[PDB]
RNA sequence: UUUUUU
């Protein structure tokens, strides 16, 4: 090792970069703060609705072609949805322990019965988008007052 | 397996869905296992948990309801209990339609009015089988103390055809009139050892009734050696590779030492207060027939099957809640079941052990005989 | 394959429909199902701030589904899904969006394409049009409408227009209200409607509101309906209802992120204390760029007040939940996603120098320069450029940092000590004392005007001079309090002038009122230094010791103890190892020369020990050798090791062993050398000491031949010094002189006068007495013995 | 806000009170900081209690904090710093197989609650459950069963 | 929640002192699992696995000083070692008997690495270039270069075309084999590195540097993906999963951390060494570690599959 | 004075 006077004079007089006055600190910078909450808005979007499925010779079943069909059990979900045709899950998932996820129907329940017989494909309600516009939350009080768009 | 879909085989006991576990596996191909702290291979066939992982998980999709066929409840006649008797109802209700359900039971009075009610719960048919005759029947003796030094005289109360006899009572009472703590009962348990060991139903089970006693009579007891030289050195060697994977520190502290000098020997103790390295082992070195004396308690009476060649009892009463009662028929039932052993002996022993005064035979009668119990339902609210 | 792709596992989804299509190739399923699996695994890339790799898949997606088009084009799904493709690369800062498009989808079948942002989403919009065309469904509908938002927003974004962009945002409406009658029960139309209602270009927040509210009642279970009017009401001042619904929305679904930040806002907007744990869980969730760049500025600003080093506010979060790290990679995301913002760059700047992570807060500085050259504040642009400059200076290349320093208005004091420390790093010291001098000028809070004098003192010293900056570090001390860096200089100063007198006046003044002081290891090696001046020798491993003994923590302290004993005083060679090996257990970072010094000691020890393994001197000096590789002592100990084990083994007699690896070693030497900045006079001292027991070695071995080419190389490359030429000299006379021959007087007062070229070393004049035994004139040797003696006691 | 300004290494010594069903006291030698955050505990214990008895439910204030007998929590206290498990055997009369079982009982809460400390929204609380749990887990109380293995 | 970990076999007294670097290499189609390890000795111990236990095979030496690197290749029976003693002689692994010897001190080598077909061996050097040397074909065809320091760390990416150096002071060079050049220098952590990993499929470069930190990298990119801070010391080595979901890091606090990276978290930690550990290692199928520490044992855990 | 599970 070099001897303790050289050492000592290498330490403190190689250069003034050591001192306190150029160190990280001793500037006292600032930033200035701009959020942005328009950012958070999110839009999902909609699913397939077709599957190219297959086709069976009506004995003895041979893929004749595959014709596209329309899907049925979509918009159904694993967090809205009690029944064995729901997506199956997140991912890999924890066992047990998991809110937010719909149990199957217990077995002596089965509570699906109705028809909503329209079935059209045409079948624009005509829905009023400026006559009369609801403006109160689910659960609230008051909602807000916007000034009418012409 | 043979239809590729999955089945869960359900076990109440913490310790009694490992055994089971290992026998699954070793019979036929992938058995994982769930419980609190296990997760071996949460992708087989044969998952096998505790109830309450299954309850959770039917809160839940979980997924695995989707494949499964079978349910296996094995010991269903846990839904009397006061604390736990909530969660088989949770589950039993709570299962989808295509799930088929197995319930193993233990032949209870009111099985009609129980499958009835699964089977209207449901809406599918339910067959109620319940057999009898229990191969290698038992015998019901009663041991009192005299001339403790060899002399061992056993007066038969109970017989493979369930007629008391009260002649044998009334020799003991006579016995005990003409008669007239631990000194006492030392040579209680070496003149059971001496009656025992002339013949060849040695692998006796001990029931004690509290923990200190449970290793205290066995550190009285204090000579018997009951092993040869290969089992010296198989004893010693399983023990030892099984023991030494773990580090230096955790391997020499009381307990340990002192359970392998008992086990050194031909003695164990299987009561709550050890490690559960030392209850594993004891078990793993009482399947083999390579330890010759056990003084276990009930854990071990409720957690397997197991059969023994001698089960021996100690007293009557037992304290659970605030109360210091009798074995009920339902308990004695099961740990005088499993006393004989299966082909290597022609019947079992149960060996009542009244010491302390008159056997009373009027409460007798209604612990070694009587109904089980019915089948009640502890419903109750939780948050 | 499709079943596997159901559960996720997409990998081994893509594996088997390759197996698939590599035995059949127009198989339009398989072909369909590679393209729904590179776009997953794309989504899943974007979801983590990874733009490259989403870009890849979706290229490689589009090239799988126009594989499909090319055989069956009347199926819709096929076009739908490569809409969603197209469309799904909104928000990946172009100029990262370059994607190779080739064939049908563009008309007509010509070669390839590459197409740039605005050209992907109107092809999204085409296909989508077209799939439409064919198969008239809700879905598509809303797609395409979507896309036509996404296309607007685009546009704005860019600045490229506005006002021109009218009528793709009425399309975009009139798409997304024909889906909503065709199906007015669906939760995922309403809330699109209600989202584009409220765009900055159309602003019609009452349809917003309407639309959200329906979509809540239409399907109850809706975390992103009622987050969408939590925003709603958060712009528009409505502080307490937007906290409603954000409380109730996390109500609905624990782990969605958008409510967290919008909770983070809210505290924020309010002043309240947990508002930097709970940006701290955004973070913890997943990527967001609003929670990240709210979580910097929280880091950076908690950072800068100086008086939290002992909260545990400060201590608890930055220290133990590593704070500063976290903040850095976060920052790097947001940074790829946006760049166009400058303080992001800045608070990358700062955390990276934090870090001392040099190279990437340069780049970031830079990057913050080429953004703000037009702006309308040139301050800011000011205050970038001393930093980026600073940087510079600090690692290398001082031309670029002057050129940067030199292009700012030199006006306040942190730009001219900046500029005045570049000066002096790349030399021109009459300018840095200029500089410093200049800045002296305006100067208050006098800590800072004593530590300009103390750098006036160095620069001018530098050049000589060393009367004026004495001088100047006596006015320094007259200042109203001393600031024990004026006070340490001056004693450095002293002991570089061979004087004491100053020196311990120095030393008592910095001792007598400094406490503050948290080193505790330059004053020990002040005051050994300046012992040692005066050539006490003894005086010195005593003052060290007292030290210790004071504080007996410290592993340096220890350490330097070792150290001093194999210097000074190395007859207490066993206290040194002991010393040597106490500071190498009470850490591991002090292992390098704790372990050299105590492997030194045991080589002065001799071989003192009970001949046990695994102790002796060669084992710790090859413990020391792998944990710093890079000095070279510890080369240099690794040849004495040797050689010693050799003269062990020959002492027993059994045999010499660990024969040849000099060579190695002093090119390693050498070579490590080469990269020490300056201890000119130790590095030479190292080199000449390691050339030399080299040559020995090779003696001792037997390889004369090698060793006579290293001395001629040697010497054939630079002008004789009068040391190796004794080297040479030895290396020839060994043959000769071991069989017994006669020797002319030639070649003896030849040797006698090379010994007496160097003199000064009792070695050499020791090896010429062996010399005078071996051809026999032993009182010749006895005298050269005797001047030996003399040379050493002097 | 009981247990977010404690030690990671107290926490678990504090929960240890829920679930080692012994026979149960107060302590002697224990720090402040301990023998107030037992205080806090039972008297949270205490407001449940009055807010269950005080609605219509049948279980009386006392029996509802007779569940929490703390009595290993100094143990468990010394058993999260590195202490081996020869000190603790000796430290107190309980049998050494109901102390593996509370341990075992305890380290798989404080990890339930490093999972639920994500979902309220305390990060410092999951920094210090996934400190305390990873921390109690590394020796022979922790000893794989034979069975399956 | 974890899996069941768990040590399966503990060998007392390995060598006579600190073993520094361990290879385990199911080099023969069936199941052969013959590990490897170097110590300070000459000693260069070859054991093998079969059943339940590690079983000394093979105890060859031709070094003088302590080996610092040891490697097994997966095609061919071979193995090679360096040490201090500037010589890089590699064994046959089947009769127990030098095959080679090259000549090559500190400033020609410094750790081993075999090449994915097993064909190359490169190595790293102090000037700062990387040596590829070959094995049974002679000596040094062409050295990659890198304007930097000592270089401490090498490593293959497993389908090939990759190249990794890690060097003292941080800086970290990412070299493509089909042409030999430069694709991008990382500046990572620092101080020196003296580990790195590839994944399986070669997209996730993990670093280990000397502060405690565990960059982890994006291949074909700049990009990292967070950084793992769970050490308390030094890290000393990282060995990554055959599957891509975990990886092994040995420190010098005395503990082996799994870690995976999905959630760049540590899912269980072993605290079974007594002193530093220099080498984890997976095997074949990964299910089972290999831990050699600086106290002269050997550890063979179980990680499930 | 016994026993038990997330």
């Amino acid at each position: 090792a070099p001897d303790l006077q050289q050492e000592a004079e290498q330490l403190f007089l190689s250069s003034p970069a050591w001192l306190p006055l150029h160190g990280v600190e001793h500037s006292a910078r600032k930033w200035q703060r701009k959020t942005d909450p328009w950012s958070l808005l999110a839009v999902l979007g909609a699913p397939v609705p077709s599957d190219l499925q297959a086709q069976r010779h009506p004995t003895t079943g041979q893929i004749l072609g595959y014709k596209e069909v329309l899907l049925e059990n979509t918009n159904l979900s694993a967090t809205t949805s009690l029944s064995l045709r729901r997506p199956p899950g997140p991912a890999s998932q924890s066992l047990w322990g998991n809110p937010t996820q719909y149990p199957f129907w217990p077995g002596g329940m089965d509570e699906p019965t109705i028809t909503d017989l329209n079935t059209r494909e045409e079948a624009e309600e005509e829905i009023d988008f400026e006559k009369d516009l609801l403006t109160i939350p689910p659960g609230f009080k008051k909602g807000m007052d916007f000034a009418p768009k012409d | 397996q043979k239809h590729m879909t999955r089945t869960i085989y359900t076990s109440p006991i913490k310790a009694l869905s490992n055994q089971k576990f290992r026998d699954f596996r070793n019979t036929f191909g992938d058995v994982g296992l769930l419980t609190g702290d296990v997760q071996l291979h949460p992708e087989a066939s044969c998952l096998i948990m505790t109830t309450e992982i299954l309850r959770s998980m039917l809160y839940s999709g979980s997924d695995v309801i989707r494949d499964l066929e079978w349910v296996i409840f094995d010991e269903v006649h846990y839904i009397n209990d006061v604390e736990r008797g909530v969660v088989w109802e949770e589950v039993l209700i709570m299962l989808p339609d295509h799930v088929s359900i197995i319930l193993l039971s233990a032949t209870v009075p009111n099985a009609l009015e129980f499958a009835d009610w699964i089977g209207r719960l449901k809406r599918r048919q339910i067959y109620v089988i319940s057999t009898v005759t229990r191969p290698v029947p038992l015998e019901h003796y009663l041991f009192t103390g005299n001339s403790s030094k060899t002399q061992g005289e056993l007066f038969l109360l109970l017989d493979s055809r369930g007629a008391f006899h009260t002649k044998g009572y009334y020799a003991a009472v006579e016995a005990k009139k003409e008669r007239m703590g631990p000194a006492q009962d030392r040579g209680v348990y070496l003149s059971l050892l001496a009656s025992l060991r002339t013949r060849a139903q040695l692998p006796v089970v001990v029931f004690t009734f509290s923990r200190g006693r449970c290793d205290e009579q066995a550190s009285g007891l204090t000579s018997l050696d009951l092993t040869t030289s290969s089992e010296k050195s198989e004893i010693h060697l399983f023990l030892q590779r099984c023991l030494a994977r773990l580090r230096g520190s955790d391997r020499q502290l009381p307990q340990v030492l002192h359970m392998s000098e008992l086990l050194n020997r031909g003695l164990g103790v299987h009561h709550s207060g050890i490690l559960p390295i030392l209850k594993e082992i004891v078990e793993m070195l009482f399947s083999r027939g390579l330890v010759k004396v056990l003084f276990a308690t009930e854990t071990f009476a409720m957690g397997v099957n197991m059969p023994a060649r001698t089960v021996v009892f100690d007293s009557m009463r037992k304290h659970d809640g605030s109360t210091f009662r009798d074995l009920l028929p339902g308990e004695y039932v099961q740990m005088a079941g499993r006393a004989g052993r299966r082909g290597l002996d022609p019947t079992g022993t149960v060996i009542l052990l009244c010491k302390g005064r008159v056997p009373e035979m009027a409460d007798l009668h209604r612990m070694m005989m009587g109904k089980p119990s019915q089948l009640q339902s502890q419903f109750r609210l939780t948050y | 394959a499709a079943i596997q792709q159901i559960l996720g596992k997409y990998k081994e989804a893509v594996a088997q429909y390759q197996m698939i299509i590599k035995k059949k190739e127009d198989y339009v399923p398989a072909l369909k199902g590679l393209g729904e699996c590179h776009l997953m695994m794309a989504k899943a890339a974007l979801v983590d701030y990874l733009d490259g790799k989403a870009v890849d898949y979706i290229e490689k997606a589009l090239e799988y589904f126009t594989c499909a088009l090319q055989h069956r084009a009347d199926v819709s799904c096929l076009w739908k899904l490569a809409g969603d493709a197209c469309t799904c690369l909104y928000a990946v800062a172009p100029s990262k969006v370059n994607v190779h498009v080739l064939g049908v989808l563009l008309g007509q079948k010509e070669g390839k394409q590459v197409l740039k942002k605005n050209e992907l989403l109107h092809l999204g919009g085409r296909c989508y049009g077209r799939a439409l065309k064919l198969m008239s469904t809700s879905n598509t509908w809303c797609d395409l409408g979507i896309n036509y938002y996404r296309q607007a927003q685009h546009l704005a974004e860019t600045g490229s227009n506005m006002n021109d962009l009218k009528e793709l945002l009425e399309k975009s409406l009139h798409c997304l209200k024909k889906a909503v009658r065709l199906d007015s029960n669906n939760h995922l139309y309403w809330n699109a409607l209600g989202v584009v209602a409220c765009y900055s270009g159309i602003g019609n927040y009452a349809l917003a509101q309407h639309c959200f509210i329906k979509s809540i009642q239409s399907e109850q279970i809706n975390a992103v309906a009622w987050t969408n009017l939590g925003v709603l009401y958060l712009t528009n001042e409505n502080i307490e209802q937007a906290h409603e619904a954000f409380k109730m929305a996390q109500s609905l679904d624990p782990s969605y992120l958008m409510c967290w930040i919008g909770q983070a806002l809210i505290a924020e907007a309010v002043g309240s204390y947990d508002t930097m744990d709970l940006f701290r869980h955004t973070t913890e969730l997943n990527m967001h760029t609003e929670g990240a760049l709210g979580y910097a500025y929280w880091v950076c600003t908690t950072l800068q007040d100086k008086s939290n080093r002992e909260t545990e506010l400060y201590q608890y979060n930055i220290l133990q939940m590593n704070a500063i790290p976290a903040a850095q990679v976060i920052l790097n995301k947001y940074v790829e996603r946006i760049q166009n913002y400058a303080p992001a760059f800045t608070m990358l700047g700062y955390l990276n120098e934090h870090l001392q992570l040099k190279k990437e807060a340069a780049n970031a500085y830079q990057r913050a320069i080429l953004l703000l050259q037009t702006a309308e504040d040139q301050d800011t642009y000011n205050v970038a450029i001393r930093n980026y400059g600073r940087l510079l200076c600090s690692t290398g290349e001082y031309d670029k940092a002057i050129q940067a320093f030199k292009s700012t208005p030199l006006e306040v004091l942190e730009d001219i000590i900046g500029f005045a420390l570049a000066l002096f790093m790349k030399g021109l010291y009459k300018e840095s004392s200029k500089a410093y001098e200049r800045a002296l000028s305006i100067v208050e809070s006098e800590q800072d005007k004593a530590h300009i004098l103390t750098a006036l003192a160095i620069t001018e010293y530098k050049q000589g001079k060393t009367d004026v900056a004495k001088t100047l570090l006596f006015k320094c001390s007259i200042l109203k309090e001393p600031t024990t860096e004026s006070l340490q200089a001056l004693c450095a100063l002293g002991l570089a002038m061979q004087d004491a007198t100053l020196s311990k006046a120095a030393l008592n003044e910095l001792l007598k009122h400094i406490k503050h002081k948290d080193s505790n290891y330059q004053r020990c090696l002040l005051t050994s230094a300046i012992y040692a001046l005066q050539g006490r020798s003894v005086a010195v491993q005593k003052q060290i010791s007292k030290a210790v003994h004071s504080n007996p923590g410290d592993p340096a302290l220890w350490s330097l103890l070792s150290r001093v004993v194999a210097q000074y005083a190395q007859r207490n060679a066993k206290g040194g190892v002991v010393a040597g090996n106490v500071a190498h257990i009470l850490d591991s970072n002090h292992g390098k020369k704790a372990l050299l010094y105590t492997a030194v000691n045991q080589l002065a020890m001799g071989s003192s020990s009970a001949e046990d393994e695994k102790n002796t001197a060669l084992k710790t000096i090859q413990k020391a050798a792998l944990l710093s590789p890079g000095d070279p002592a510890i080369w240099a100990g690794l040849m004495a090791a040797c050689h010693a084990d050799d003269k062990l083994a020959l002492v027993n007699n059994t045999q010499p062993k660990r024969i040849d690896l000099y060579l190695a070693l002093l090119s390693a030497v050498s070579a490590s050398i080469k990269d020490e900045k300056f201890f000119e006079n130790y590095n030479q001292s190292l080199e000449k000491w390691s050339l030399s027991q080299a040559v020995t070695g090779l003696i001792d071995t037997g390889r004369i031949s090698e060793a006579e080419t290293l001395c001629t190389k040697n010497l054939k490359s630079n002008p004789d010094q009068p040391a190796v030429i004794l080297l040479l000299r030895q290396v020839q006379c060994k043959p000769l002189l071991e069989s017994q021959k006669p020797l002319p007087d030639a070649v003896l007062e030849e040797l006698q006068k090379t010994v007496m070229s160097n003199s000064t070393s009792v070695p050499a004049w020791q090896w010429l007495a062996h010399v005078y035994q071996s051809q026999g004139m032993m009182r010749a040797a006895e005298m050269c013995y005797r001047k030996s003696l003399q040379l050493a006691s002097q | 806000n009981a247990l977010s300004t404690l030690r990671p290494e107290e926490i678990a010594a504090l929960l240890s009170g829920l679930v080692c069903q012994s026979p149960g006291d107060a302590g002697d030698q224990l720090p402040n900081t301990l023998k107030q955050g037992i205080e806090r505990v039972r008297a949270v214990a205490k407001r449940i209690g009055e807010v269950q008895v005080a609605c219509g439910l049948n279980q009386t204030v006392e029996e509802f904090v007779g569940e929490l007998n703390f009595g290993l929590v100094e143990v468990v206290y010394e058993w999260a710093r590195g202490m081996p498990f020869s000190e603790l055997a000796g430290l107190s009369g309980t049998p050494e197989g109901l102390v593996v079982r509370c341990i075992q009982r305890l380290a798989e809460m404080c990890r339930s609650l490093r999972g639920a400390a994500r979902l309220v929204g305390e990060p410092v609380l999951g920094a210090k459950m996934e400190t305390a749990a990873t921390l109690l887990r590394r020796d022979i109380v922790f000893a794989a069963s034979l069975y399956t293995q | 929640m974890t899996n069941q970990y768990g040590i399966l076999f503990k060998q007392e007294q390995a060598h006579d002192d600190a073993i520094w670097s361990v290879a385990w290499g199911t080099n023969k189609k069936e199941n052969s699992e013959t590990v490897v390890t170097g110590s300070l000795d000459d000693l260069v111990k070859v054991w093998k696995w079969r059943d339940e236990r590690l079983d000394l095979q093979w105890s060859l030496e031709g070094h003088q000083l302590g080996v610092v690197s040891v490697d097994i290749s997966h095609t061919l029976p071979i193995a090679a070692s360096s040490s201090l003693d500037a010589h890089i002689r590699l064994w046959d692994l089947e009769n127990g008997k030098q095959i080679k010897s090259i000549d090559a001190g500190p400033v020609d080598a410094w750790t081993l690495a075999f090449s994915p077909d097993s064909q190359y061996l490169a190595t790293g050097t102090h000037v700062g270039k990387v040596n590829i040397f070959g094995v049974e074909s002679g000596k040094k065809e062409y050295s990659l270069d890198t304007r930097g320091k000592f270089i401490l760390s090498i490593a293959y990416s497993p389908d090939g075309k990759y190249l990794a150096s890690g060097a003292i002071d941080g800086i970290i060079n990412i070299f493509d084999i089909a042409t030999g050049k430069l694709l991008h220098t990382l500046e990572g952590h620092a101080m020196p590195i003296r580990s790195l990993t590839f994944s399986p499929d070669s997209q996730l470069l993990v670093t280990a540097s000397d502060d405690g930190y565990i960059k982890i990298y994006d291949v074909q990119h700049a990009n990292l993906a967070g950084t793992l801070s769970g050490h308390a010391s030094w890290v000393l080595n990282v060995a990554f999963c055959p599957d891509d979901t975990h990886f092994v890091s040995s420190s010098s606090d005395k503990s082996v951390k799994v870690w995976d990276v999905g959630t760049r978290t540590c899912v269980h930690t072993f605290f079974d060494h007594q002193d530093q550990v220099w080498g984890v290692k997976y095997n074949g199928n990964g299910s089972k570690i290999v831990s050699v520490g600086d106290d002269q044992e050997i550890h063979i855990y179980d990680c499930p599959i």
